[PDB]
């Protein structure tokens, strides 16, 4: 059978790895609920960087008026885990 | 508007009447003599003012006319003249030069001129970097025509 | 010198500049 | 919409012409010229030249109408210097300007005609062009880039016998114009290629800065020779042809008529040509005679100064325009008191005309684009500078 | 489409910066294809170079200077994408690979 | 630089890259050519006005040789040929000319640096007659000039190479690519630009390169099958390898070698089925561990994938 | 016999018919004129000494002006 | 080989005769020099009469005339057109701009000579060269083509 | 409509805060205005019955390095209705955007592109503001006085890359500056 | 009284009811200009020439007489100018450029360097008398 949404666990692992290997994120604060700005020492430019990295890894563009709400890993995974364009 | 004018317009359109005149006067030129010049046996007309290949001139004694005043180097719009100094170096980059004749106007002793030669195409760029000895050879080769042209043109300049 | 290139005494002959008609064709 | 990228890398259509067209089938939706392929930094170069050394740059802008740009630059320099030109020089300037206009119109008309497939008029017209190039060479020693018209007048006087040969040319030129016309004017194919092509309203022509034939084709009676006369144009009889439809056919007819009027002006200049000096007599701005410089100290000093430093122009700025064959050609000259122009902005009519190609060619066929380019009379030396 | 007015303050200028950075990053795959870089450099290195260029100017406090820098960056991106001049280890002004 | 270099054999593959690099360093380059004046035409754009000077010479004539060499203090020889013509044998093209050039350089007296370019597999006990002649030429040049420097590049890769281009042509014309030895021979192919850079570096040193032979191999070791795959990734085509055993390949490469020295007219050059190169494919040609590599010239060779094979874009 | 392959030389031989010999230079080039009016009375041309390998640069300076209508003086009068 | 050389020289003479008698230039009409080039092809000089026919496509061309200033923006277009020309091919540089940058030599936007982009066979000096000067340059090209010995060089290779 | 009438009538009718300087001279009538009033002044001159300045002849920049606002932008305009010319000028610096007049004069489009290319002055609301004369990827603004005459880079064919490429300039014979002052 | 067949200007259509159109436009203008302060010179200039033109149009019934007395082009061009003046009156209410600022400075220069007769010079000729009446009324 053919589906339309990526699995939640797969998206969680993918986003976790992307944040872990980014540039300035020690893979010890990276939890499935960790916030970019308050808990990862990332400025707004770096958070935009990470969100743009989320786009390449899942192969689709996230709307600008929607990226403003993806501030942690949980909100991210909530977004990509239900978006049909995700691959 | 009227049956006659409509009929005449129709006939002219159908019979291509206006296309005939173009055919006719194209055919008239067919039998007339041609204006082509049989180069290189025949040449186009030129004037004593023609601005061709530069040349350096000497007095009849054999002494060079140039006294290294550097006026031609100063006026040259293309900066194609390089002089060290009588000159010990006098270079004209024939590929920078715009063949304007300013240098000949500036020269106070009629030393540098643009002579009448226009047939000096080369196979290399370096042959178009004229040095002093080449310019003096040009002057020796074209001296009689250059002098005749100068005699002709001295009544205007 | 005192001789300059110019028109001859009386000027040059008149020249036409306008189109000439041509009524050629049996029509 | 598909995109056809058209660059003719040959003088069939300009040579550096580069067009991006959006098409709906064979219908043109948008024409976008890409220019700068002949941008040579002329305006920057001029700032490093004396006013005399800058003069040859103007021969190379609209390099089909050499002496007209020479004339415009000389006029701007004369205006800033308050320099008085002798009458004989004025007449020679106008005579050569109208010869140039004929040279330009012949080239423009017949290259357009060859573009739309009429081959013979090009050869016929270029023989007459060769005769006019001979007058350029007889006065300057150059067929094209004469650098003959200068601040203060002209470089040299006419050689003996030139006026007679020009008169001989004028006696036969009308028949040549008539032959070109009979080849083109009444031919149904020529009319089908040009009638209602590239229509321009008077409001559009004003909005897009059109000038010359591009403006007069739309019914606007405007010619700088009459609106802002210079040299001896106010002593001369000529008509200003204007169009009624504003299309390519009207502009073709206007160019033919302009050649006829130029012939008229040349005849008048030949008959009214006076004797006297061809250079302004102010001994601080004009070269002395060769014999004077070899005989008189003051003359030698002035010659040395003129050919090394050049003359100075008092600090000021002005815009000067002439009716060039392609339209209004203008120079915005800024002087700082020194011997070199501080700024020289060149206003080329082809720049305005080519900018208008988008609105002119809208909703026309692909084959009409070359027709519209030809009616604009674009030379990229002046467009790009 | 048209050239916008100058940013009134640093907040709106920062917003324009973020928009330019997004537009530059989203054009990376096109650049990789055009210059054939698959076996020469990773896309993230391009992203990193763009962000480093943005960071080296992080001390600017005048919104007009920021607007001009953004305009120049847009022009350079457009020339890189639309009118690519392929060299080998060099894209525009950056040593790649 | 005040170096005046006479580069023999500069109208071939490696010559253009070498002349470009020599002109970059400011050297004056003399380019002897044997045939049409259009053969060195592509070299004239390199360098400034007067810096690159092509000159007609004849190989089988000593006067012309010293004539083109009369103005130089550096001589680089690139002359060689991997096949045979009725006029020039393997030993004639790869040994006699090189020895003659070395002798003329000795009688010249002014040649500070002499560089002779050889092949990596050049040895006396080589299956390839061209490699045997190459080793003989190496010995002859060294005996005539003990201070000369020897380069031994591997199969070179580039826009005008004679390995990837023939493979692409054959594939696009037939649909399949043969493998002469089952696609198992190993070799370290090398970017041609790196070979040119190594020659320039040996010309630039403080004198340490004289008397020594350098083995210039690419960074990586491949099988002929492994290279055929870079060609297919790059030419965006579906691969289809066919095993041609050695005796069969030698059979299909036998006619030209047989009738080249018999028929009195020229033959087309071999692309894939050259007998000598097939013989060379029998053994593996690798850079020896005891030799001098791109290191000891302070150079790192470029990897093949990407830029060295970018010319393969033209075949898609 | 050079007329058959060289049509350029043939045109000169044809137009030499009825022409007047004006002079010969030091290289043996021959100079002819007609005194008519076809190309606006321009009827001066040179027959080069070498019927093959002729080249325009072989016209000496004394005759170059006459050939290009720069002057009405022939090469002989200039040399005297 | 007392008989092979004669036949080879005859073959080469035939090849050179064919290639000199049918030269099909493509014109790169960039600036003012293109106008003098147009005059060369016109009735007075009639390049047609020498067998010279101007072609629109580099694919049918044997020669490229670079007539005018070459800018940095245009250089890639010139090189690509040259690369589409089938062998044998020749390049004529016409005028000071194409030869060495001319009046624009010191500009920030101009290529200082087209021989930086393509190999040049003949340089025609002048600004612009007269139409007759271009014709002389084309006759020099014929002279260069007539030294070719393609068949002999290939026989010996 | 002579230059005395234009000067007097414009003094009487224009809003005072639009014009900082008014010159009457045979070299041309000249109005200087702040950048924020340029658009409105040009619209007034175009639309008003007694001026009818319908043709924008050109726009050009002039560089004055000794000035805090180094650039001066000059608008040359023509009234075919009254056979008169007017010059309107405003000053600008390297970072301050000025208003485009394309919506008033469509001919301004390319002249503004040229000012941006040559001098680096930007134009608000210009629909398509990119370089128009220089080579793609050009850096700098050549008509600035501090930009060197020969520029910074040149191009040549590179056989190993099989393409035309750009390198830093190298001059065989440098431009000689002759100082006659 | 004869209807005009062409204006001779491409894109400028004939307006056969040009008198009524002109009267309506001028009346609209004289109404809408009252939103400008009475002290502003723009308002006085517009009222002056608009009232003169309106009076001419009201008096003359034949458009040829209107064109002749005005000295200002065809009635179609007079309509273009009236519409443009109305448009300008709207933009000027919206811009509110009126009044004089507190620290208002303005440099006048009357440069009198002469220029030669032969250089291009615009010499249109005298305007219709109403232009000078408008100007002198503005000065007074
Ligand atoms: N894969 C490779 O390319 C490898 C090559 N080499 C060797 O390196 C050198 C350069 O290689 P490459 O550039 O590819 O070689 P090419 O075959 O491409 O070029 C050979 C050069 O030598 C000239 N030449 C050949 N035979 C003669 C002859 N009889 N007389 C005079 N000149 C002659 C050619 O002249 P012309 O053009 O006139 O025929 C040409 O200039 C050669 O020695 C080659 O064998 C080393 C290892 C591998
Ligand atoms: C192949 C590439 C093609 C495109 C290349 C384009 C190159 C463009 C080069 C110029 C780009 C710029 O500098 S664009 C101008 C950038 N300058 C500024 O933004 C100054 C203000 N500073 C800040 O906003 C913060 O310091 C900041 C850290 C930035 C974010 O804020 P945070 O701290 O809250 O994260
Ligand atoms: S002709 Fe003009 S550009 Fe050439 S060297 Fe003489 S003065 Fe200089
Ligand atoms: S102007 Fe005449 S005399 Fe002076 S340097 Fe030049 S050539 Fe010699
Ligand atoms: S060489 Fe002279 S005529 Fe030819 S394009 Fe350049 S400037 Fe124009």
């Amino acid at each position: 059978v053919r589906g339309s949404f990526l699995d939640k666990s797969e998206v969680t692992d993918r986003v976790l790895s992307v944040v872990k290997n980014f540039q300035k994120v020690d893979p010890s604060k990276v939890t499935p609920k960790a916030n970019f700005q308050n808990d990862l020492g990332l400025d707004s430019l770096d958070s935009v960087e990470v969100v743009m990295a989320l786009e390449e890894e899942f192969g689709f563009e996230i709307p600008d008026n929607e990226a403003d709400k993806i501030q942690s890993i949980d909100l991210a995974v909530d977004f990509i885990a239900s978006h049909p364009q995700a691959k | 508007k009227d049956w006659n004018t409509v009929f005449e317009r129709s006939i002219n359109t159908l019979f291509l009447t206006e296309m005939v005149r173009g055919l006719s006067l194209t055919l008239k030129y067919f039998f007339d003599p041609k204006v082509t010049i049989n180069y290189p046996f025949e040449k186009g007309p030129l004037s004593p003012r023609f601005r061709g290949e530069h040349a350096l001139r000497r007095y009849p004694t054999g002494e060079e006319r140039c006294i290294a005043c550097k006026l031609c180097e100063a006026v040259c719009p293309a900066q194609a003249i390089t002089i060290e100094a009588r000159t010990t170096r006098y270079d004209i980059d024939m590929t920078k030069c715009i063949y304007c004749g300013f240098c000949q106007e500036a020269c106070p002793v009629d030393a540098i001129v643009e002579g009448p030669n226009f047939e000096f195409a080369t196979e290399t760029h370096e042959e178009l970097l004229y040095d002093k000895e080449k310019l003096l050879e040009n002057g020796d080769r074209w001296e009689t025509e250059i002098a005749e042209n100068l005699r002709s043109e001295s009544l205007y300049r | 010198p005192l001789l300059q290139d110019g028109p001859p005494p009386g000027g040059f002959a008149p020249v036409r500049y306008a189109r000439r008609i041509s009524n050629t064709g049996p029509s | 919409n598909f995109t056809l990228n058209f660059g003719p890398q040959h003088p069939a259509a300009h040579g550096v012409l580069r067009l991006v067209l959006e098409m709906n089938g064979e219908v043109v939706e948008r024409a976008e010229p890409h220019i700068g392929l002949l941008h040579r930094g002329t305006e920057k170069l001029i700032e490093y030249k004396t006013y005399l050394q800058a003069l040859p740059y103007f021969d190379r802008l609209d390099y089909v109408s050499m002496m007209a740009q020479e004339h415009a630059y000389s006029l701007a320099v004369e205006k800033l210097l308050n320099c008085e030109v002798p009458l004989r020089a004025q007449y020679i300037r106008v005579l050569f300007c109208e010869i140039t206009r004929i040279l330009n119109h012949l080239l423009a008309l017949t290259t357009h005609a060859m573009d739309v497939g009429a081959l013979t008029p090009f050869l016929w017209a270029f023989e007459e062009r060769e005769k006019l190039l001979e007058f350029y060479e007889r006065v300057s020693g150059a067929r094209m880039h004469a650098s003959f018209i200068r601040p203060g007048g002209v470089a040299q006087d006419l050689p003996l016998g030139l006026c007679r040969d020009i008169d001989s040319f004028t006696q036969q030129f009308a028949s040549r114009i008539d032959e070109l016309e009979e080849m083109l004017t009444g031919n149904r194919i020529w009319k089908q290629r040009l009638v209602d092509i590239g229509t321009v309203t008077a409001q559009q022509a004003k909005d897009w800065g059109f000038s010359g034939v591009m403006l007069r084709g739309s019914g606007v009676c405007w010619d700088l020779r009459r609106a802002a006369p210079y040299d001896v144009y106010d002593q001369l009889d000529f008509d200003v042809p204007v169009g009624t439809r504003g299309d390519c056919y009207d502009r073709y007819c206007i160019r033919i008529e302009e050649m006829r009027q130029s012939l008229r002006i040349i005849v008048q200049c030949l008959n009214q040509m006076p004797s006297g000096m061809i250079k302004a007599d102010d001994r601080k701005l004009c070269p002395p005679s060769r014999c004077r410089m070899k005989l008189s100290m003051e003359s030698l000093i002035h010659h040395f100064e003129l050919y090394t430093e050049g003359f100075s122009v008092p600090a000021s700025s002005t815009y000067t325009a002439v009716e060039a064959p392609k339209g209004e050609f203008g120079v915005f000259l800024v002087s700082n008191g020194s011997n070199r122009p501080y700024r020289c902005k060149i206003r080329a009519p082809g720049f305005a005309h080519s900018q208008g190609l988008d609105f002119m060619s809208k909703h026309h066929m692909l084959a009409d684009v070359v027709t519209i380019i030809g009616t604009q009379d674009i030379v990229f030396g002046e467009v790009d500078r | 489409i048209g050239v916008p007015p100058n940013s009134a303050n640093l907040t709106e200028a920062r917003r324009r910066v973020f928009d330019f950075f997004r537009a530059a990053c989203r054009s990376i795959p096109t650049i990789m294809d055009i210059y054939n870089l698959q076996d020469v450099v990773a896309p993230s290195q391009l992203r990193y170079a763009i962000s480093a260029q943005i960071r080296n100017n992080a001390h600017i406090t005048d919104p007009k200077v920021i607007d001009l820098l953004i305009f120049k960056g847009m022009e350079e991106l457009t020339d890189i994408v639309d009118h690519a001049k392929q060299r080998h280890h060099i894209i525009g002004q950056y040593v790649v690979g | 630089s005040g170096i005046v270099a006479t580069v023999f054999g500069a109208t071939g593959f490696l010559g253009r890259y070498l002349v470009q690099q020599l002109a970059k360093m400011g050297s004056q380059v003399l380019v002897p050519f044997r045939g049409s004046e259009d053969s060195p035409r592509h070299l004239k754009l390199m360098g400034d006005l007067g810096q690159v000077v092509p000159m007609k010479f004849d190989p089988r004539d000593e006067d012309s040789i010293k004539a083109v060499m009369a103005k130089a203090n550096v001589v680089i020889n690139l002359i060689g040929r991997e096949y045979e013509t009725r006029n020039f044998s393997f030993e004639d093209a790869n040994h006699h000319i090189a020895e003659k050039l070395a002798l003329v350089a000795k009688e010249h007296g002014g040649i500070m640096r002499y560089i002779q370019v050889s092949c990596l597999g050049a040895s006396v006990s080589s299956p390839s007659r061209m490699l045997r002649a190459k080793a003989a030429a190496e010995e002859a040049v060294l005996n005539a000039l003990p201070e000369a420097t020897i380069m031994r590049p591997a199969t070179m890769i580039g826009t005008e190479d004679r390995i990837l281009n023939p493979w692409s042509m054959f594939v696009k014309k037939y649909g399949f690519l043969p493998l002469i030895g089952g696609g198992t021979t190993k070799f370290q192919p090398v970017y041609v630009v790196d070979v040119a850079a190594a020659i320039v570096a040996a010309l630039k040193d403080d004198g340490s390169s004289m008397g020594k032979t350098y083995e210039l191999g690419g960074p990586d070791v491949f099988t002929t099958h492994e290279l055929a795959e870079i060609m297919y990734d790059m030419i965006r085509e579906w691969p289809r390898y066919v095993k041609l055993p050695f005796p069969i390949a030698k059979a299909m490469a036998a006619p030209r070698d047989f009738m080249v020295n018999k028929v009195p007219f020229p033959l087309p050059s071999p692309q894939i089925f050259n007998l000598d190169q097939i013989n060379a494919l029998t053994t593996d040609t690798l850079v020896s561990d005891n030799a001098l590599k791109f290191q000891d010239l302070d150079l790192v060779p470029h990897k093949l994938k990407g830029y060295p094979v970018e010319f393969l874009i033209q075949y898609r | 016999m050079r007329c058959l392959p060289d049509g350029n030389l043939l045109q000169t031989k044809i137009h030499n018919i009825g022409a007047t010999l004006v002079g010969v230079d030091k290289f043996g080039n021959k100079y002819y004129q007609k005194l008519g009016d076809t190309q606006y009375g321009r009827h001066r041309w040179v027959e080069y000494a070498s019927k093959d390998r002729y080249n325009a640069s072989q016209v000496p300076a004394e005759w170059h002006g006459w050939l290009h209508f720069i002057t009405d003086h022939t090469g002989d009068e200039l040399l005297s | 080989s007392k008989a092979a050389e004669f036949v080879i020289s005859k073959v080469d003479d035939l090849m050179n005769w064919a290639r000199t008698g049918s030269i099909w230039p493509m014109t790169f009409g960039l600036a003012c020099c293109a106008v003098e080039m147009m005059h060369t092809g016109a009735a007075r000089y009639d390049l047609d009469r020498f067998g010279i026919i101007f072609r629109p496509s580099p694919r049918q061309s044997d020669c490229m005339i670079v007539a005018g200033t070459l800018t940095n923006k245009m250089a890639p277009a010139l090189r690509k057109v040259y690369d589409q020309m089938p062998e044998p091919r020749w390049v004529i540089s016409m005028g000071s701009c194409a030869n060495g940058g001319g009046y624009y030599h010191y500009s920030y936007s101009v290529v200082r000579g087209c021989d930086r982009i393509v190999p040049v066979d003949i340089y025609v000096p002048g600004c612009p060269p007269t139409a007759e000067a271009l014709l002389y340059g084309l006759l020099q090209l014929q002279k260069k083509i007539n030294r070719r010995k393609d068949f002999l060089h290939w026989w010996n290779k | 409509m002579d230059n005395q009438f234009i000067f007097k009538y414009s003094w009487e009718t224009l809003p005072k805060k639009w014009v900082k300087k008014m010159e009457r001279s045979e070299h041309g009538n000249r109005f200087d205005t702040n950048t924020d009033y340029l658009f409105q002044l040009l619209c007034f001159l175009k639309l008003h019955t007694y001026t009818r300045v319908q043709v924008l002849i050109d726009i050009c920049g002039v560089d004055y390095p000794s000035r805090k606002r180094r650039f001066e932008v000059v608008y040359n305009l023509l009234s075919t209705r009254y056979n008169s010319r007017i010059r309107v000028q405003t000053s600008a610096d390297e970072v301050t955007r000025i208003s485009s007049v394309v919506s008033l004069f469509p001919s301004a489009g390319w002249w503004e592109r040229e000012v941006w290319d040559m001098f680096g002055v930007s134009f608000i609301n210009h629909p398509d503001l990119r370089r128009i004369l220089t080579d793609y990827g050009f850096e700098g603004h050549p008509l600035r006085k501090d930009f060197p005459l020969s520029g910074y880079v040149q191009v040549r064919y590179d056989d190993p890359e099989k393409r035309v490429v750009s390198e830093p300039i190298e001059m065989t014979q440098e431009f000689r500056y002759f100082d006659f002052a | 009284a004869k209807v005009k067949q062409t204006t001779g200007i491409v894109g400028l259509d004939v307006v056969p009811n040009a008198r009524a159109v002109l009267i309506d436009l001028y009346s609209k203008t004289l109404k809408e200009i009252q939103a400008v302060p009475e002290d502003e010179g723009y308002r006085k200039a517009v009222e002056s020439f608009t009232r003169q033109r309106l009076n001419v149009c009201k008096e003359e019934e034949d458009w040829e007489m209107i064109e002749k007395r005005l000295g200002c082009g065809q009635v179609e061009e007079l309509i273009e100018e009236a519409r443009d003046e109305l448009t300008l009156i709207g933009k000027m209410i919206e811009w509110d450029p009126w009044g004089v600022p507190d620290d208002y400075e303005c440099e006048v220069i009357e440069n009198d360097a002469p220029i030669p007769k032969h250089v291009p010079q615009h010499r249109p000729g005298p305007l219709p008398e109403q232009f000078y009446k408008t100007l002198e009324g503005l000065i007074a």
